[PDB]
């Protein structure tokens, strides 16, 4: 029958005690790792999370799960008895929380091999942290980082290793409605030291992109309008005007209040993103028109012939100017950053 | 066979695990040191700060001590078979919740020694409570605290003692707005007496963290120095502009007005002044004082000799370069 | 030997039924209540609930667990061993989330006393539900209520009593945000009746006032200050229209974005809270500025009519100044006096 | 004696099977049923919802359990060995989340008469969803419903009936802020029908009405002085060309975005609201105004004194007229 | 005696072991699955999610459970034992986050028949992702699906197969407030591969359509209406500079902030929208109505030249809102075919 073999191994006789662990006073464990992304989340920028769905595979060989009287290879296990097998301990640093699901079943997956190897399974959902640098936040690369130590087990015991080929595989599909992942992800060892000592650990990183798209409808295009709105002032009128210093005004404090909007959603930074440096820019171009104005008016009141023609050529002068200055700003500001 | 073998010490000896170690004489002593691998978010609304400890308690007890069962100089006791032992009752009294942290194995350590010291260790992730003192906002130093406490053993049994050679250890934590520090207090007695009960131990752990400035300073004053001196230039223009000073005026106040609602929104519901309520007031003042010279401009027109204006222009810009010096230099 | 002892008391030996009360076909069983209150706060007005974290002691005497060999007093039992003792059923009927705390172990305490005295200590934290009365809002008192009764048991089984001594202690510096806890308290009893019977129930009450601190800088000052400046308009010339009509709209428009701002956090209720009353008069001041600027404007339509003009301008500008007054004076003695 | 008895009956020597119905192969069980609401919850209008908080009471027969060696009427038991007893399944079909409450024991009630009736008693919190419709949103009635299901047996087994008296108590002195609780419950039968079989239900509807206050005092009157303000434009110089058409477009402002705002906390439907007939009717007299500016300066502009401002003034006692006008037919056919 | 009966069946005297899969070493078990959808909403655009409480149900034949001493049908086991009989460990691969509801009793069926069907039926809420197309956000089509795959077991041990009638179920009444759901639903075979070995799965879609009612009061007809109020300018002097001026910038600035306020309960995505090529189009009608009147001025006071001013003012009179109704009937039309 099928059930003595499921009894006679792993069973209260010749008894398979699940606390030792596999190659005890000897060499260490070696566990090999692999990570299957099922759906990466939504990276809420306020609090420096992103959550990632995925399947966690760990294959090692433990000496003492071998059999010979069955001939096939790789046979499957129910997952309602796992509790009696050395489990490797693994936990990730950068969490904030994590789950299993039970939808229906124990979403686990135990297989055993003729020599010994064992794959293990789990669906687990994953809510990491990753560090990030705003100094140009429209255009900027990320980077997110998934990294699995050992807790309870030294390098003495436990030693993590990534797989050779294949090591993570994201599924087929995959896009982030902001952000475009790159192929190339880069695997690398961070060991951690503590004061009880030293534990095994490998990292993964991943390079993220984001693309200018929103920003530009959303921000950039209402910003550039408003400066342009403002140039009217040239050619609205001749220096007789109440109306000049309102269209200035209006222009001065909307720019303001588009400020406050702008780094609204993006967590509070003491340095300065490049975001910034092209709004307190423009800032000052719509501040300027009220200055030239008052210059304006102040040679005009001034008359008690040669007074007034100097209003009109300070006009004059500035039409030709401002065009000039602004096209100086705009080459210089998008080519640094991009390049 | 090196499995019962030191089994042998837990079950088939009746060690009693809910019996103290040195039962019927001294105290237990308890060394505690804690880890801090992620330190983050400090909500003002919610009154509390969140971080991811490692606690690792340590004792004595004098029936566990391997007699020879192994020739090690320390047994690694997996995570499993924690239950079968006495562990102090800790808990802390400034916790809003705690829970544990369960991925693939649970993550506990229990290190046992020859001498029968004990190394438990235990990840946790607990949300404290911190009071904020906000009279000084934007140029701010906080001060949080953490208590360990036993709830059920009185002084008499258990007494907790912080380590000697390193108590707490940051892990290259920056936070976004804080500048942590990297001293600490590290020291208090906090020893309790509930009426009724009697004595229990506490030690606690006091962080000094100090506030930045430069959100504020592009986000709060920027805007607001501006809008001033956007007012100045009214008194260049002509008095005549009948509904071009009024709006220069008006539109000052509303701005400014609508804006210092908005800035203190995200801070606490709370009574006393803070600093940057002064600012607000003193450029809403302002504000307001430059609409008024206009309206007293026009009732002694309306009767000339009008050098109202021409002083003004010296005296409003001088006046708040005045009030500058004094604000910055008293809050530094 | 320790060990022993406890297995002797209560044990196959002993025949000590958990699930049987003391005093079986007799006197109802009497309960001691003790409460501890750690933290208290987080008042939330939208869901009409607040937060509390206590201890929670209780106090019988159960004949059965009398131990005359050891000589001690008083015996401080494990945790563990904990459920397999007889202990009441209690819950709060104004309760909507209580948890307990896990967080290296239980939080309980268990002594027991020679002459069979239980005392039992729990760690909880609970979420209440308080209704409120908001008729004068920022200068309002609210009575909190915390009731504690048994599920179960009838009066003829379990009876609760309040400590002696009374026993609501407060810790040391608890400082609320908003409000200032005042000393004294109320306990009264309130017995529950259902169709199944009669139970036992005990009610501790709390009185919270809330400061007003936050609410004249945050609203009233600011309300202030936008109908000062409609005052300008008046010394302002007759002949800039435009001049004056400016202030006018963006007054009366801005006031009532700042009106939206009050009720925004509050709960919706059909009645009228003090906070809307003194809005609402404020907006009818600034109304008014608007009518008669147009007063003005109507009259001028043609040297007789612009001595009129003149004299209604002259006349609200001291009459307007006085009722204002006058209105601030009833509003503020009437609320605080209550 | 005391110890004896509790587990003489439905212990192992008595052989009582709890996966066992009462009657096994015969007649079906009759299950009597029993609410008490202790409170109820806030119906929030967004996640499509509301809450409650109820003891539940079920009182059946089974005529194993008997006794007659004591004389007490009934044996109140502990409510720690209620796995020893057949408990129907009873099922709410329209909840969304339901916990029991654990503050101390497990709040759990047991009565065993001698003739075996068993009184069974919880404490249960529910979060129930029931359609609402927002036609007449400012007033409207409305009804929750709330359905007890049997999710295992069918009719040859279990049966479910309402109390004979009082089936539904409603605790003393409960009171909702935004909405008023009717006295009377409706109580049906509504039995269900699937391809795995026929199931029993029953079901408790309740009626509720809205406060009205909060609504005219928020957007109600703020909407209504708007109204009036654009008026005064008429009265003013027609010369002063900068305010009149300053007057108009800031009133235009006000109420576009007050429209919005009342609409933020109520789920996106696609019926047309009774507030928004209100909000868009108001909008259009605001923007009436507006247009009568732009008749008398192109009339005046171009080079007849009498008729630029016959319109004027007859307009004066028009757009108040036709606002009132309008308010007789809202307020009749909403609240009749 | 019912009791005996109920254990002699997978009692220790029959030995039927849970752990072993029925017909071992043989052909695959076959399984035929059904679902009653209970309730569905809460759809979520910024997350892309929705909740839906579905009944779900099983049917495999079990050839140890065979018994014949009753005459009667059917068995009504009890739902309390479920851990002792062999069930599918069924998983849904989209899904965000699923429970069990546990309300008076574990809301579980079981049903034997004589030949040795089984029958289990189970309540469960799911959370599902589905990804979301915005390319026309307001008119577009939305196919939500919904997988069933098994995690542990190959494909030549457990195969999955829809039921051959009444496959998907939806309850009586059952309605939306912003969507519809199609009564027409596709059933499709999505079979897994991994490194690991070759899975069975399958998939289930709904088309959802998204109803008007509410984006033409909120969105359309308000910005639409501004438009309008740009074009009163024309009528008015030109010698209204402040008039002139005060009307034109505001139009511009208040639809701005509710273009910025069209976008705030919308995913944050790069791609152009239908809903925002009618928004800056619009921008560029009154903007550039704005420039004409600085064009008006200059060209009229400096200095018979008031015949060309009148000119630029005049033609614009019939220009300016006829362009609008061409472009009108371009976008209404395209989208809506
Ligand atoms: C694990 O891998 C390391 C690195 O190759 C090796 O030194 C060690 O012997 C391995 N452990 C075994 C084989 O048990
Ligand atoms: C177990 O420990 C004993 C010492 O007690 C040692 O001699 C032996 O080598 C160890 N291993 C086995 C398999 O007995
Ligand atoms: C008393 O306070 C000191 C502070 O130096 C601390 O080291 C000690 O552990 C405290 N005692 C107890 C019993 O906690
Ligand atoms: C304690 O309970 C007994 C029961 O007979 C009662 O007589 C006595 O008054 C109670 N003590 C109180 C209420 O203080
Ligand atoms: C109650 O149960 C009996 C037998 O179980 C059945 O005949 C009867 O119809 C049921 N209902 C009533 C109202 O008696
Ligand atoms: C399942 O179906 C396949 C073909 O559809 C068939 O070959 C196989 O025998 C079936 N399984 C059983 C147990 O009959």
């Amino acid at each position: 029958p099928p059930s003595e073999f499921l009894d006679k191994l792993m069973g209260k006789v010749s008894g398979y005690d699940a606390r030792i662990r596999p190659n005890f006073k000897g060499p260490p464990v070696n566990v090999t790792c692999n990570i299957f992304i099922n759906s990466f989340g939504s990276i809420a920028e306020t609090t420096m999370d992103y959550r990632v769905n995925i399947f966690l595979r760990q294959q090692w060989n433990d000496p003492r799960l071998a059999y010979s009287e069955y001939p096939d290879d790789s046979l499957d296990l129910d997952p309602s008895m796992l509790d009696s097998i050395w489990k490797p301990d693994l936990f990730f640093a950068n969490e904030k929380g994590a789950n299993f699901h039970e939808v229906t079943t124990d979403n686990k997956l135990l297989r055993i091999s003729k020599n010994g190897n064992v794959l293990y399974s789990i669906r687990i959902t994953l809510v990491l942290a990753c560090p990030m640098d705003l100094k140009n936040f429209p255009m900027d690369v990320q980077t997110c980082i998934m990294q699995l130590e050992s807790f309870g087990y030294t390098m003495n015991d436990l030693i993590f290793e990534w797989d050779e080929k294949g090591a993570v595989q994201v599924a087929d599909g995959l896009t982030l409605p902001q952000f475009i992942l790159k192929e190339e992800k880069d695997l690398r060892y961070c060991t951690k030291h503590y004061n009880t000592g030293k534990f095994t650990c490998i990292e993964a990183r991943f390079h993220l992109e984001r693309q200018m798209g929103y920003y530009l409808i959303q921000m950039y295009i209402p910003s550039l309008l408003i400066v342009i709105l403002s140039w009217v002032s040239f050619w609205i009128n001749m220096d007789a005007a109440p109306a000049r210093v309102g269209l200035g005004i209006t222009t001065v404090l909307t720019m303001t209040t588009q400020s406050s909007g702008s780094r609204a959603s993006l967590p509070k930074v003491s340095y300065v993103k490049a975001i910034d440096i092209w709004m307190a820019v423009c800032l000052l171009f719509v501040f300027s028109a009220l200055l030239e104005y008052a210059a304006v008016n102040f040679i005009a009141r001034q008359h008690k012939k040669l007074f007034i023609s100097r209003a009109k050529r300070i006009d004059t002068v500035s039409r030709v100017a401002f065009p000039l200055v602004f096209l100086i700003f705009n080459i210089f500001y998008w080519i640094t950053y991009k390049i | 066979a090196n499995s019962t073998s030191n089994i042998l010490n837990k079950l088939l000896i009746t060690y009693d695990p809910r019996i103290r170690p040195n039962f019927k004489g001294i105290p237990v002593e308890d060394r505690v040191n804690i880890f801090i691998n992620s330190f983050g978010s400090i909500q003002e609304t919610t009154m509390d700060y969140r971080v991811n400890i490692f606690l690792r308690q340590r004792w004595n007890d004098p029936r566990l001590r391997l007699p020879q069962d192994f020739k090690s100089d320390s047994l690694t006791v997996d995570p499993k078979m924690f239950k079968c032992l006495w562990k102090p009752d800790l808990f802390f009294a400034n916790e809003k919740s705690a829970n544990f942290h369960d991925v693939t194995q649970e993550n506990i350590l229990l290190f046992i020694f020859r001498n029968g010291d004990v190394l438990i260790s235990m990840r946790l992730s607990v949300t404290l409570s911190c009071p904020l003192d906000l009279t000084l906002f934007p140029m701010d130093t906080q001060r949080c605290k953490m208590q360990l406490e036993s709830f059920g053993y009185t002084t008499d049994d258990l007494q907790f003692m912080w380590q000697s050679g390193d108590p707490v250890q940051m892990d290259e934590i920056a936070l976004p707005q804080f500048d942590i520090k990297q001293e600490d207090i590290e020291y208090g007695n906090c020893t309790k007496y509930y009426a009724g009960t009697g004595y229990y131990t506490c030690v606690e752990v006091i962080f000094t963290l100090r506030r930045q400035v430069g959100f504020y300073m592009m986000g709060v004053y920027a805007p607001t120095l501006l809008i001033v001196v956007l007012s100045w230039l009214s008194f260049w223009i002509n008095p005549d502009a009948s509904a071009a000073r009024v709006p220069l005026g008006i539109l000052s106040v509303l701005s400014l007005s609508s804006e210092c609602t908005s800035l203190a929104s995200e801070l606490p519901k709370v009574s006393y002044v803070k600093a940057i309520d002064i600012w607000l007031i003193a450029c809403l003042l302002f504000g307001f004082a430059s609409l008024v010279e206009y309206a007293v401009v026009q009732v002694m027109l309306n009767s000339a000799a009008k050098r109202i204006d021409l002083y003004a222009r010296a005296l409003f810009p001088f006046s708040f370069l005045f009030f500058n010096v004094i604000y910055w230099s008293v809050y530094l």
